[PDB]
RNA sequence: UUCAUCUAGACAGCCGGACGGUGGCCAUGGAAGUCGGAAUCCGCUAAGGAGUGUGUAACAACUCACCGGCCGAAUGAACUA
RNA sequence: GUGAACAGCCUCUAGUUGAUAGAAUAAUGUAGAUAAGGGAAGUCGGCAAAAUAGAUCCGUAACUUCGGGAUAAGGAUUGGC
RNA sequence: CUCUUAAGGUAGCCAAAUGCCUCGUCAUCUAAUUAGUGACGCGCAUGAAUGGAUUAACGAGAUUCCCACUGUCCCUAUCUA
RNA sequence: GCAGUCAAGCGUUCAUAGCGACAUUGCUUUUUGAUUCUUCGAUGUCGGCUCUUCCUAUCAUACCGAAGCAGAAUUCGGUAAGCGUUGGAUUGUUCACCCACUAAUAGGGAACGUGAGCUGGGUUUAGACCGUCGUGAGACAGGUUAGUUUUACCCUACUGAUGAAUGUUACCGCAAUAGUAAUUGAACUUAGUACGAGAGGAACAGUUCAUUCGGAUAAUUGGUUUUUGCGGCUGUCUGAUCAGGCAUUGCCGCGAAGCUACCAUCCGCUGGAUUAUGGCUGAACGCCUCUAAGUCAGAAUCCAUGCUAGAACGCGGUGAUUUC
């Protein structure tokens, strides 16, 4: 028979398997569709999560009720060191799909990038890329000519890059490496751009700027082995359940002698590959520039790190993307940021924000103050100090 | 019209009369605009139209279904500029479904938004929030 | 924007933190945690608690 | 609601220059005039109070919508003035609705007018004695 | 398969006429071909129904049967499986 | 000892330290709890849970077999020195 | 006025744990009630120690409503063993 | 139960806008019958809750054709199952009825889906009362009350999780295949405009929100307390103090972290081909004709862009590859 009452499904079924992730790195599954008139420049670009806050900042939205005036919103802060490139890699197009030609990579590699290449570096003899760096000794006449491959051939060239993160408070000291495509047109240019920038730092600047639409692309925070109720949203039996009731009562009709796809079970929840878009930049602040959670109202100089440092995280002192909400992904974890696919215009996108006051009181706690300062304004003298 | 407004007052809340018509209090049996869910309770928010019934009030305003708009909520709600806010009690009034009140004060202040929504509840408010 | 005082303690409240309480006869009070609403719904004298800046006042702490 | 349901009595005082009272076809002594202005209701519903404000006047204000033209109820208004002997004038109002819709050029507008008197002539030409 | 039109000009196509007795009789508040019952006539006729429809309160005004003008060779209808 | 008390809790004499253990702390369970706003809208059904609770003082209805109902209901107080 | 019995259900009571029709009719209770209560009674098939009716008090008896109360639920979440 | 053919008539005229008699042709297996083929060394028998999928005989939403379509509203129909289809009073109920919101509260199957998923209100053991029937034991699709819902650790299915082998190991990639997602409403403006005598009353474009769903996330707010973190309190014990033990976490207030809440916040993409349909040229059939050749636009459709997984017997590139 019938369900008697209708009611729209428990879970989504185009986020399947949810099991996870491959990698601690989520994949770009998808770079922006190449424009070969504009310059070339990176596509994506390589951060870490440190973690949440709130500013004020007016609205701007014609038409609203609530036009003109400030709003309170969070935003989530990721630590974006710049990126070196070291590499690059051609892709030419088969009946097939695409399919790497070449990768040509950068003479001198630093260790950060040399220890994603091992399990054990302490033990390793640091032999990676020493013959390699060999095909550099006069000329690199064999360098050269893998270039000349790919610009013969290879209609999608990607450069191979890793983070800086030793500049990050991460104790992790391995660098993620990993394929930023380049988009712009003369694809020669594209070599010209990756061989230039051997052993050369990207920074954010030059891939993000203010008020961008931007995507994150993370692995979701994992939470192990988890019941049907939390892990789908399905509705929880009755006190009265025998045998528990966080559970799903029927999870199949008699035919279909089987369970179904597209029943919920239990099963591993989160640390999935989540790519969520149309996330708006609201600063690419400066590590080098002290006073980072200063706006041109405040003028108060404080860096965007909280009062005692962002929980989980540790304090901030390279250049920082701040996206509106959240994005995929915890505190301290690698994420991608990659362009827009499509042009957004619905005034969502394209609206310019001027912050007028970010928040870095303590994420520690119920936080009062924004900076030392501050607190001993407030507090006046104490015994301990001050 | 309005943003999303924190709902606290499900189907069979009953909540304070908060104008002069003679009734003490409001029972919610609906809410004006509310979606369609399995096993989801209808619940009122600030500024929400409802329908009502009055439990305990004058004895011709009792045993029939009228309109109420909710003056305050007493359920932590947020507003766009980061403030949680909410009154000491629940309190609506009652209102033709035009949203013309049948009392002529208030007691009590009245929401912003509800203010905003309803200019008659706004003109028969004295302070608001 | 304009930064508020919290009406238990008198601690400063910056945008988005705290909760905002209307009493029936439609005084606002500000509280900057849950702490401090929590004590003034138990109906403790700020004068008394002996950490709010109006104890410290009545008392001659800080001055 | 929008509309007019009565008819209601207003009185306006009117002062005026000598060179135009020179140019008036009637005995009359001043620079002054004083108007009894009454608000007839459009609808044939309302069509009662309409014969009572012609009663109590001896002039029509006739406003007729360049848009619409000649109604129906300017028919019936102007028919019941005449048959009052009310001497009506005739005002072509909604021309701004005509020159931001219909975006009449250079004699559309002219040809409106010329067909709206004629009509408005015909029925006082038919609803006149002599 | 059967029956019809057809170089004395078939079908289709485009164009012209579609009258007079007469607003036929009776009814109808009005009924003039065209709300109705009945009468389904005559004259001029290449031809026109006491009308094929639209239409008017009723007239009117178009339209169609009907006959012609242009082209010149096939065409139409009803059935069978 | 607290306490009206052989109630519950702690201690003195006496007795025992006997239940296979070690490491982590997924789901779902068993047992114990808490939860903003609403307050039975859940459900066959207030099932389960919560709320009340001791003592002192005030006050206590309908009905009644006059004996009760009755701790009716409804209230106020309680520490230490 | 009849047919007819041993006598033809009296006092009482009822859609009652007894009424099919039936979710009976009216009133009240609710926003809405096959529920509850108060009435009516040609009552399939109520009824007088096969005890009728009414009863204070009592009941881990069945049912209805109200206040309070709360994760029963909106809508789930967290913690401990 | 649903759908057709003919058209005497209804529909002011007018068989076919919408209907449609007397007849007649069918379809379906959510009705109930008919039968007794399977099951009596036993397929757990109603209803509700939960959850997934499927059908279309489509209530709403998308695009349209027709009207006895002026507008609005409404009615008939087409492509269409993509996406929704509720909260409650009574009753075990399915069903029914009413209140109310809603865009709508469409109909159904999946062993009349679903009891080693629950519950047990009903039916349907044994106890008990009443009415009727019976002399009686007892009977009642008559009413009422109480009445044990057992087992998974096996295989498969599904959800997740490892894993030998391809020289080894490590990194960066491709995407065959499989899945897929967004839904709907309100307000302002157009505009009191089109239309209409009037009453009334749109629609395209644009803007701000909201509903349902989905995926994340904890800046703030709320919750959570074994942080047994701080403080307070009671009883007892350590001679008193200080400091503490016990009261199965002794209780109370606050409480950071983590987890978590439409109870909190953010985000949820655009190109083509098509269906119905409306058309272009143009015969067949000197005319006509959206159709026959050919062709334009066009739907919540389909396929793609995008998102998820990465074939563990699909593949590529790249680094190092055991002086002993
Ligand atoms: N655009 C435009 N609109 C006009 C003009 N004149 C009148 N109107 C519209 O016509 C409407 C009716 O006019 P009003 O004067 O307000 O009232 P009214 O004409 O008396 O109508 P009733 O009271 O019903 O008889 C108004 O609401 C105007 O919007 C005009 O000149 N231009
Ligand atoms: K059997
Ligand atoms: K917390
Ligand atoms: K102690
Ligand atoms: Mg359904
Ligand atoms: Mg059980
Ligand atoms: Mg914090
Ligand atoms: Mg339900
Ligand atoms: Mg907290
Ligand atoms: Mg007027
Ligand atoms: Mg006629
Ligand atoms: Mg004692
Ligand atoms: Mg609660
Ligand atoms: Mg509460
Ligand atoms: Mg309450
Ligand atoms: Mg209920
Ligand atoms: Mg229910
Ligand atoms: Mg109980
Ligand atoms: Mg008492
Ligand atoms: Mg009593
Ligand atoms: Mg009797
Ligand atoms: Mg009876
Ligand atoms: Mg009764
Ligand atoms: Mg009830
Ligand atoms: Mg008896
Ligand atoms: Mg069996
Ligand atoms: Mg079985
Ligand atoms: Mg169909
Ligand atoms: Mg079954
Ligand atoms: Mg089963
Ligand atoms: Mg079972
Ligand atoms: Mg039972
Ligand atoms: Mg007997
Ligand atoms: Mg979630
Ligand atoms: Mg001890
Ligand atoms: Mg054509
Ligand atoms: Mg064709
Ligand atoms: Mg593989």
């Amino acid at each position: 028979s019938h369900r008697k009452y209708e009611a729209p499904r428990h879970g989504h079924l185009g986020f399947l398997p949810r099991k996870r992730a491959a990698s601690i790195r989520a994949r770009v599954k998808a770079f922006p569709k190449d424009d070969r008139s504009k310059p070339v420049a990176l596509t994506s670009f390589l951060g870490y999560k440190a973690g949440m806050t709130t500013i004020v900042r007016d609205l701007d939205r014609p038409g609203s009720k609530f036009h003109k005036r400030e709003v309170v919103e969070a935003v989530t802060v990721v630590d974006t060191p710049p990126v070196v490139v070291v590499g690059v890699v051609g892709y030419v197009e088969t009946p097939r799909g695409l399919r790497s030609l070449t990768t040509v990579w950068a003479e001198h590699l630093s260790d950060e990038v040399k220890r994603r290449f091992y399990k054990n570096w302490y033990k390793s003899k640091k032999k990676a890329f020493t013959k390699y760096s060999a095909k550099y000794a006069q000329d690199g006449a064999g360098i050269e000519r893998e270039l000349a491959r790919i610009k013969k051939y290879a209609s999608v060239v990607r450069v191979l890059v890793h983070t800086q993160i030793r500049k990050t408070p991460l104790a992790q000291k391995k660098a993620h490496l990993a394929e930023i495509q380049l988009n712009g047109g003369s694809i020669s240019e594209k070599v010209d751009w990756a061989r230039e920038h051997f052993e050369k730092t990207v920074a954010v600047d030059s891939v993000f700027e203010q008020n961008e639409m931007i995507d994150a692309i993370a692995v979701t925070k994992g939470h192990g082995f988890e019941g049907v109720t939390h892990r789908w949203g399905t509705k929880k039996l009755p006190r009265k359940t025998h045998r528990g009731l966080r559970k799903v009562a029927c999870i199949g009709a008699w035919h279909p002698a089987h369970v179904m796809w597209s029943v919920a079970r239990a099963g591993q929840r989160g640390y999935h590959s989540r790519t969520s878009i149309n996330h708006k930049i609201y600063r690419v602040g400066k590590g080098d520039d002290e006073a980072n959670g200063a706006t041109s109202f405040d003028r108060t100089k404080k860096t965007i790190t909280p009062m005692g440092g962002f929980v989980h995280y540790g304090e901030i002192k390279n250049d920082f993307i701040m996206v509106k909400g959240c994005i995929p992904g915890n505190r301290k974890r690698i994420v991608t940021l990659r362009k827009s696919l499509y042009t957004n215009t619905s005034r969502k996108a394209l609206e310019e924000v001027s912050l007028k006051w970010i928040d870095t009181a303590s994420k520690f706690g119920k936080g009062r103050f924004q900076t030392p300062a501050e607190k001993h304004a407030f507090m006046g003298t104490l015994k301990k100090d001050l | 019209t309005k943003f999303r407004i924190s709902l606290g007052l499900p189907v069979g809340a009953i909540m304070n009369c908060a104008d002069n018509s003679g009734a003490r209090n409001l029972y919610i049996i609906a809410v004006k605009g509310s979606g369609s869910r399995l096993n989801r309770l209808p619940a009122a928010s600030l500024g929400d139209m409802v329908m009502a019934t009055v439990k305990k009030g004058k004895p011709e305003l009792r045993k029939k279904v009228m309109p109420a708009i909710v003056v305050r909520q007493a359920k932590s709600w947020r507003r766009r500029d980061g403030v949680f806010l909410y009154f000491e009690d629940n309190a609506g009034v009652i209102a033709n479904p035009k949203g013309e009140m049948k009392g002529s004060a208030i007691t009590g202040p009245v929401g912003k938004e509800c203010a905003d929504l309803w200019p008659r509840v706004a003109s028969n408010s004295g302070v608001v929030v | 924007m304009k930064v508020e005082i919290d009406s238990f303690s008198g601690a400063k409240i910056y945008p988005g933190r705290g909760t905002l309480f209307v009493r029936g006869d439609s005084k606002i009070f500000r509280f900057q945690n849950s702490k401090s609403a929590s004590l003034f719904k138990q109906r403790k004298n700020p004068r008394r608690i002996a950490w709010t800046v109006l104890f410290r006042k009545h008392h001659k702490k800080g001055i | 609601r929008g509309i007019t349901i009565k008819s209601t009595a207003i009185s306006l005082y009117s002062e005026m220059s000598d060179e135009d009272v020179k140019e008036i076809k009637q005995k009359t002594d001043g620079n002054s005039f004083l108007i009894n202005l009454i608000d007839s209701p459009g609808h044939v519903d309302f069509s009662s109070e309409v014969t009572a404000a012609l009663r109590v006047t001896d002039g029509a204000l006739v406003v007729v919508d360049t848009i619409e033209g000649v109604c129906v109820q300017t028919e019936t208004v102007l028919r019941q003035a005449l048959g009052e002997r009310i001497k009506p004038v005739v005002v072509i109002n909604k021309v701004d609705r005509a020159l931001l819709e219909l975006q009449v050029s250079k004699e559309d507008l002219y040809q409106t007018f010329a067909r709206t008197v004629e009509s408005v002539n015909v029925i006082v030409s038919t609803y006149a004695d002599e």
